[PDB]
């Protein structure tokens, strides 16, 4: 809940756990701009702006 | 059925090897086509001729066919 | 009776990656629309399908002002006359099959939209059937008004000969040739039953080497993860 | 507290019966084309979905509903031939695995072996009503000449062909109808097949040795997922050449041309995977007799078990009975050849010979050789 | 060993793992379609519409 | 361990390419067909419409008039006031060139169609129930309930001007 | 020897499942609906195949084929207005049934309550989509406003509502995609029911009481089937009484008429099953916020375990909670009644303050009323 | 050609308009409704269309 989770272990727990998570969400990012072939970010990558 | 309740088993011993550590394909070819060669030996015995009697019976069916369906001298 | 299996011509497409020459495409929609077109429908295949595949926009736009096409309810009611755009289908013959049977003796002239995909043979007995008229051997009279086809099945075909010799000036500068009339609209038939032909070639090509990557690197995975399996040393050792 | 794997509800279930379930360690690719069903499953209904978002089942509309898919929706082509070589993959597949229950001696496992009939029969008919949807001249016709058949049924026969195909002759409503039909049965068809692992997993699976494999199991996930994985890829690349490169190889091009019922088509034939029994409708000159025939022709599955004589489950170590097993598979194949061909005089006397054999096998020649080889073995 | 680095950099993490794959998607969508494109334009010279339109 | 799983990475680099080119293939067969992109969204209108007329063309599924509202009529919608107006909408958001007025077929009341140069305003008239329209393609006042629909034109080189 | 009820594997799944199963004495009708909504459904399933097997998706045939299956089909009238009213009679069940979990706290079982969810969600979907499938004025003109309705979400929104039409508004393609989701979407329902009833059977109905009543449990066949037939007796009471007395109450007039893109209808309504969502949505000013808000309505149910503060999981020894519980009933009726009622001068004002009063009622009175409960009860 | 025979029972009711655009022309640009379904389809039954008639 709200007070069980506020904890110094358990912020621990989430410095601990931010790196992993953080570029998970880089990865989920990446293959949602790969799978929409979102223009707005492709065009600005290198070689792959060739597509458009 | 899972696993525990399946049979009752004594003085078994397995070896078993890291797959990260055997080669993915040991001895393919200088292995495998013999052992092909020796179950094709094994197996086309029995295989082959009901297979090939179909062979003839079809080539006959068509030529009978078509010389049924051509004319005779008349 | 029989009937002439028609020969395996070496079409430029029958190549396991090869596809159609779209000049003869176009050349073909030609002579279609030239001599075929009086007689015989197309249905499906419309004046906007040509773009990018046989005409230029603007060429298509033009091959469509060309013809004039039925529109539908005037302000009074009336069924009245329109030049024809890319969003039209290719205009018909005779409009109720009645018409068409009446007219053309009593036989119906089938649409191409699907002829080469619908005969047993395809493009190499549309070729042979135009290609292939010749005088009715001793015996075999047929009717009046009717023309001796072997490719045909019944070998006895209501059509007055299609492509005779120097019949349609081809804009490009190709000889009129009964053989290269043929071969074109018969490219343009296969094009026409399947609008699909260079891009089904080109999802071959990218499927072959997407798996021959595949089977290779799916198989050593299997073999990976199996060989715990195929590699372990029993052993039995009782009391 | 506890894995998640094998305290959720429904996890526990995949757990214990994809994952973790005990399976024979020496299964063969012959066992695999079970996957792959289930898969041909999935692959061919999704597809099937996609069409039925474009095609009108009307009458007057439906072939050129079929033209539009083909011709007008974005990669609509794709999902039509798709479907189509899917149905031709999904019968070849059967195919083998009957082949591999027959031989293997799988079928001593009683409920598993007629659920799978029930199966076989239900998506039978499904491809039968779907082949009927284009609205083609072999569609109106073989759906014509399939229904009719039912006419020989003593008394009631006629009537029942009144109802299902809605009197009058193939038109309106039976293409409705069988849309409705076949949009129905693959549904069923996964119920049927959940039930038909639900009867096999408390029995395991025959190895092909046949003997029990209670001595060495091994889990599902880490070994048979990828197996199964490698399989459906390679089914992947059958299914793909079919499609992409001759996509009309397993059809016949006069379904290309709108039906018309002011002609007949000079051949009447049903598709590739419905030959083997129409051939065997063929045999027999009484036409109550032909349906008989060719219902048998199916319901001699069920009879299976019953007809196990030889003491050994499996196959393998059975070498005549071998022989006899692979001449009933050419006696099926000259089946389909012989249903293909029309009704001469070459046809007429080797239809008769090959459906005469398949029950001879079938219900003579392999029980009184299990009994031999029996005797040939001691026992 | 560059294997050995490449385990050690972009492969020990399953999440970085993940990353491997959909960078190398991105860049191997496209590789696979140009070369592919251009095989197919190799062996079809002077037949695809992208070959004629200079006449027209 | 590299080894091993670079195959695996090579493995689920090309299934992912693979999933795509599947995935996208559906959807974009679920999306808008070729017929409704090539028979619906295009209008090009040559320039031929002279001043002071109304050929009306049956697009997507509703005739649309292409008004060429001359000086005099522009000075008449101009003076006509907006704050009356049933639905207040100023002929500045209701045309961007004077000279060309792009709007539907269909008046809101129940349908028909509103013949031109009638309803004592000038612009329109629905005959079905005597419904006039305010020339610059509102209505002042009358049994329709709101103005005439004015579709996303463009009016792009005149000489050629194509409607959404 | 041993019991087929209780040793085969299906008529063990169903001896465990309605056979012996424990269950509470003192259930009372307020759960019968459950089995009633399974009845509604398959009472629904059943007919709507008939009516696809008479049912041709497109513009130029859809409203002459429902005219012709009311009229020229024997006994069609009968199914079509079996179908409607089944549908209405559907959703007054679902309703029912989410009062139920609501009042006796059987929210509690937070898997169930979810899956529920996920069910009435699609429930809404399918009959959303099944309403356009006869295409009357009502039909498109309605379908055109709520998935324009989509339009209001940020960036991808518009291209959405030109994906789910298949082009630049609801036609041809949009029917057939619809009757085909709408053939596919019910059994999916039947999946998340068999999953729903799965969670729950896991753990046990709940009682009126809200105790646990492991001490008194009863056997599920011997009493609660003949109350459930009972109970599925009196819905098909109301239900016959419906389709052969008042057949087009609850349905718009205007849905018999052609649908025509030329004329708005006087005022566009979806179903009094809708109206009470959809008043919602007119009553936010904002179109995204309005969205938000529609879907938040629903979504709210899975708030509800968590908003759960009093001591007593059911209300029958809450009466403050009983009070706000029926003041949400009323409001929920009212919001009915609103979206029924053009959006003009007071219903704006009335629709607004409704729409307030339900989400503070749920958010806001239902918890703090928990609280002064738990205060006044010493604990 | 399109033929004019005799009506029969298999015929529907005779359209007075050969399509609707010459209907609406013909009376005043207003659509005669489809008496079929006229009914059910107007709040009120026929004590509407009753009343609209007195
Ligand atoms: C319907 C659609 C079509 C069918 C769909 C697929 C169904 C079956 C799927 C089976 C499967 O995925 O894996 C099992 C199946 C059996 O092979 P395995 O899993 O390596 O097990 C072999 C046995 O241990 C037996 O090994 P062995 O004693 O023969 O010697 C070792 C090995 C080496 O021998 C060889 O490789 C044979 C020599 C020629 C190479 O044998 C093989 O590799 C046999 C297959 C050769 C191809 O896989 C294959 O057959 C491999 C296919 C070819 C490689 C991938 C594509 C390139
Ligand atoms: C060279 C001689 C001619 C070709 C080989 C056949 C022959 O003469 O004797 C078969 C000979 C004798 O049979 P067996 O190995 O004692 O028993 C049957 C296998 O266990 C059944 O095969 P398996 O489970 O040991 O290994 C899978 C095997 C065979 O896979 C299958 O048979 C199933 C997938 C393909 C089904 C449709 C084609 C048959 O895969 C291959 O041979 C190549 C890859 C085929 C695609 C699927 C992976 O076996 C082989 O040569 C390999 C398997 C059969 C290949 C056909
Ligand atoms: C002993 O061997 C076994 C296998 O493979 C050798 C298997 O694959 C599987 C697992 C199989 C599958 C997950 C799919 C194949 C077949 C089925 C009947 C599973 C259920 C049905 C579907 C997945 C398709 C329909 C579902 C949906 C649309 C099992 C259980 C198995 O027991
Ligand atoms: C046609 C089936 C096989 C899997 C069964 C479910 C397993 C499971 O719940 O995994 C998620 C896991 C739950 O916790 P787990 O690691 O299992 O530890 C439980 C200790 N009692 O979850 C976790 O441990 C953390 C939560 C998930 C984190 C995911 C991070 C990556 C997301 C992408
Ligand atoms: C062509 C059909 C066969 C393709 C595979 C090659 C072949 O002939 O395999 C024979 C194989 C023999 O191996 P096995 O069953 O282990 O018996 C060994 C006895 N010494 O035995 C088998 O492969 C038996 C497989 C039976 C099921 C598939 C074949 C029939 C399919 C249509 C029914
Ligand atoms: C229904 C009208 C009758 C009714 O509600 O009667 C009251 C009855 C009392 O229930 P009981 O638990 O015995 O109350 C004990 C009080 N000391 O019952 C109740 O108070 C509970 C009734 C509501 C719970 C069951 C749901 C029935 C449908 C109510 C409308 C739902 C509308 C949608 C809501 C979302
Ligand atoms: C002036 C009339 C006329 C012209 C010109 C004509 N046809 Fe035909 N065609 C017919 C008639 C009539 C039939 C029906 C004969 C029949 O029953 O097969 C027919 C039948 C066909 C058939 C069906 C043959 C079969 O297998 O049954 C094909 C294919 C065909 N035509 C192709 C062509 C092609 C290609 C051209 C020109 C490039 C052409 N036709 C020109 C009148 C014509
Ligand atoms: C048992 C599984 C099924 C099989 C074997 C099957 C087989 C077939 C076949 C062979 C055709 C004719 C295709 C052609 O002639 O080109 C067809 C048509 C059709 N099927 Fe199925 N089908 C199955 C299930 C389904 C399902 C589940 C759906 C809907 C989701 C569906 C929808 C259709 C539609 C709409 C058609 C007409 C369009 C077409 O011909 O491709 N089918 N089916
Ligand atoms: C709808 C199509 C079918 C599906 C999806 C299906 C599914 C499966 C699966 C996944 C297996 C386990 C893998 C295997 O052992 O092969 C299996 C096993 C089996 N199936 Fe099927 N099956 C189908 C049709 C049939 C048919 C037609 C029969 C025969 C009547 C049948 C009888 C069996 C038998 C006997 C087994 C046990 C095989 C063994 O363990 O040796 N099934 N089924
Ligand atoms: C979850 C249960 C279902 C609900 C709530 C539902 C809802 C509806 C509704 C409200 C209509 C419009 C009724 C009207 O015209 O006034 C409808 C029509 C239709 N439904 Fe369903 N339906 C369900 C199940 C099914 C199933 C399973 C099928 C297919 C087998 C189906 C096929 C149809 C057809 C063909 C129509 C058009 C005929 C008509 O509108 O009367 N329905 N549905
Ligand atoms: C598809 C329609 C549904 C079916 C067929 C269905 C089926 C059932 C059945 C048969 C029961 C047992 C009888 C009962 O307790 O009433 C039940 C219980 C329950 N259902 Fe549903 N349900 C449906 C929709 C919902 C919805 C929309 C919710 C709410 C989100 C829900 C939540 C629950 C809860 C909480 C229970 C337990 C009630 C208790 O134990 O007292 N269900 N469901
Ligand atoms: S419809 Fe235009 S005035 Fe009534």
């Amino acid at each position: 809940m709200l007070s069980r989770f506020l904890g110094p272990r358990y912020r621990e727990l989430a410095r601990n756990w931010i790196p992993t998570a953080s570029m998970w969400g880089a990865v989920g990012a990446v293959g949602l701009v790969w799978a929409t072939d979102w223009r707005l970010i492709l065009d600005w990558v290198p070689y792959i702006n060739g597509k458009f | 059925r899972e696993f525990g309740h399946l049979t009752r088993m004594r003085h078994v011993i397995t070896y078993s090897l890291s797959p990260f550590e055997q080669r993915a394909f040991p001895h393919y070819f200088t292995k495998g086509i013999p052992n092909v060669l020796r179950r094709t030996r094994a197996c086309i015995l029995r295989v082959a001729p009901p297979f090939v009697v179909f062979y003839l019976v079809y080539t006959w069916g068509t030529q009978e066919f078509e010389k049924s369906k051509r004319k005779n001298p008349a | 009776d029989l009937e002439l299996h028609a020969p395996s011509y070496p079409w430029s497409h029958r190549g396991l990656l090869s596809s159609l020459d779209h000049t003869s495409i176009r050349r073909g929609f030609q002579v279609y629309k030239q001599v075929c077109s009086s007689c015989h429908s197309m249905d499906y295949v419309a004046y906007r399908h040509l773009v990018g595949v046989c005409y230029t926009e603007e060429e298509a736009k033009a091959l469509a002002e060309e013809v004039e096409v039925q529109d539908g309810p005037n302000e009074d009611g009336e069924m009245f006359m329109r030049p024809g755009k890319l969003s039209d289908y290719f205009p018909k013959p005779y409009p109720n099959p009645e018409a068409a049977r009446a007219a053309n003796n009593g036989a119906l002239p089938p649409d191409l939209s699907y002829i080469v995909r619908a005969r047993h043979g395809g493009e190499d007995y549309v070729f042979s059937l135009l290609t292939g008229y010749c005088e009715p051997p001793t015996g075999v009279s047929l009717r009046e008004g009717l023309y001796f086809n072997p490719y045909f099945p019944g070998q006895a075909i209501a059509m007055a000969p299609p492509i005779y010799n120097e019949v349609l000036e081809f804009d490009d500068g190709t000889p009129a040739t009964m053989s290269q009339v043929a071969k074109d609209v018969c490219t343009f038939l296969r094009w026409a039953s399947e609008p699909e032909h260079d891009h089904r070639k080109r999802m071959g090509l990218k499927m072959l080497m997407m798996m021959g990557l595949l089977l290779p690197l799916v198989y050593a995975m299997k073999r990976h993860k199996w060989s715990v399996l195929k590699s372990r040393k029993l052993a039995y050792r009782p009391p | 507290m506890t894995n998640i794997r094998k305290s959720h509800p429904l996890m526990k279930i995949i757990n214990n019966a994809f994952i973790d379930l005990p399976a024979p360690s020496n299964i063969s690719s012959w066992w695999n084309f079970g996957s792959l069903l289930g898969i041909c499953l999935i692959l061919q209904i999704l597809t099937g979905l996609f069409l039925a978002m474009h095609y009108t089942s009307d009458t007057t509309t439906a072939f050129s509903s079929v033209t539009h898919i083909c011709r007008d929706v974005n990669y609509g082509w794709v999902i039509r031939y798709l479907h189509a070589n899917g149905a031709s993959m999904f019968f070849i597949c059967l195919f083998i695995h009957v082949g591999r229950g027959l031989y293997y001696g799988s079928y001593m496992f009683l409920e598993t072996w007629n659920i799978g009939v029930v199966l076989l029969f239900t998506v039978m008919a499904t491809a039968f009503m779907g082949y009927v949807l284009p609205w083609g001249q072999m569609s109106f016709w073989g759906a014509t000449v399939i229904t009719n058949l039912l006419s020989a049924i003593p008394y009631i026969g006629t009537d029942l062909v009144e109802w299902i195909w809605g009197g009058f002759s193939v038109d309106k409503a039976t293409l409705t109808r069988f849309f409705a039909f076949h949009f129905i049965l693959p549904f069923i068809i996964t119920a049927l097949a959940a039930v038909h692992l639900l009867f096999l997993h408390e029995t395991g699976s025959n190895n092909p040795t046949g003997i029990s494999s209670d001595m060495d199991k091994i889990p599902f996930h880490p070994y048979y997922t990828i197996k199964d994985i490698l399989g459906a890829l390679f089914m992947m690349l059958i299914l793909l050449i079919l499609v992409l490169f001759s996509p009309d190889l397993l059809g016949d091009p006069d379904n290309y041309t709108p039906a018309n019922p002011l002609n007949t088509p000079p051949h009447i034939k049903p598709e590739w995977y419905f030959l083997f029994a129409y051939a065997i409708l063929r045999s027999i000159p009484n036409k109550l007799g032909g349906v008989l025939a060719l219902v048998a022709s199916i319901l001699i599955l069920i009879l299976m078990p019953m007809l196990h004589t030889s003491k050994q489950r499996s196959m393998m170590f059975r070498p005549l009975s071998q022989c006899l097993f692979w001449m009933l598979v050419a006696d099926l194949i000259t089946l389909t050849w012989i249903g293909g061909q029309p009704v001469e005089h070459p046809f007429i006397i080797i239809g008769q010979l090959a459906s005469i054999l398949y029950f001879l096998i079938i219900l003579v020649l392999m029980p009184i050789t299990s009994i031999i080889e029996n005797n040939l073995l001691k026992w | 060993t560059l294997t050995a680095r490449l385990y050690s950099l972009l492969f020990r993490r399953t999440s970085t793992f993940a990353l491997t794959i959909a960078v190398g998607a991105l860049f191997f969508e496209r590789a696979f379609d140009q070369g592919a494109d251009a095989i197919y334009e190799h062996i079809n010279q002077g037949k695809l519409w992208k070959h004629i339109k200079h006449k027209y | 361990k590299g080894f091993s799983y670079l195959i695996t990475a090579t493995t689920t680099v090309g299934v992912a390419y693979a999933a795509k080119n599947a995935v996208s293939q559906f959807v974009s067969s679920m999306s808008a067909s070729a017929d409704v992109l090539a028979m619906s969204k295009i209008e090009i209108k040559l320039s031929d419409i002279p001043e002071g007329k109304n050929m009306a063309f049956k697009w997507r599924g509703k005739p649309l008039f292409v008004r060429h509202r001359t000086k005099k009529e522009i000075d008449q919608e101009a003076a006509v006031e907006v704050s009356q107006l049933r639905d207040p909408q100023h002929d500045l958001e209701r045309v961007k060139k004077p000279e060309w007025v792009i709007l539907i077929g269909v008046c809101t009341h129940l349908g028909c169609v509103p013949i031109a140069n009638a309803g004592d305003f000038g612009g329109y008239y629905c005959p079905c129930h005597g419904s006039h329209y305010d020339a610059s393609g509102r209505i002042r006042k009358g049994p329709a309930p709101l103005n005439l629909e004015v579709p996303t034109y463009e009016f792009t080189s005149d000489d050629l001007v194509i409607v959404g």
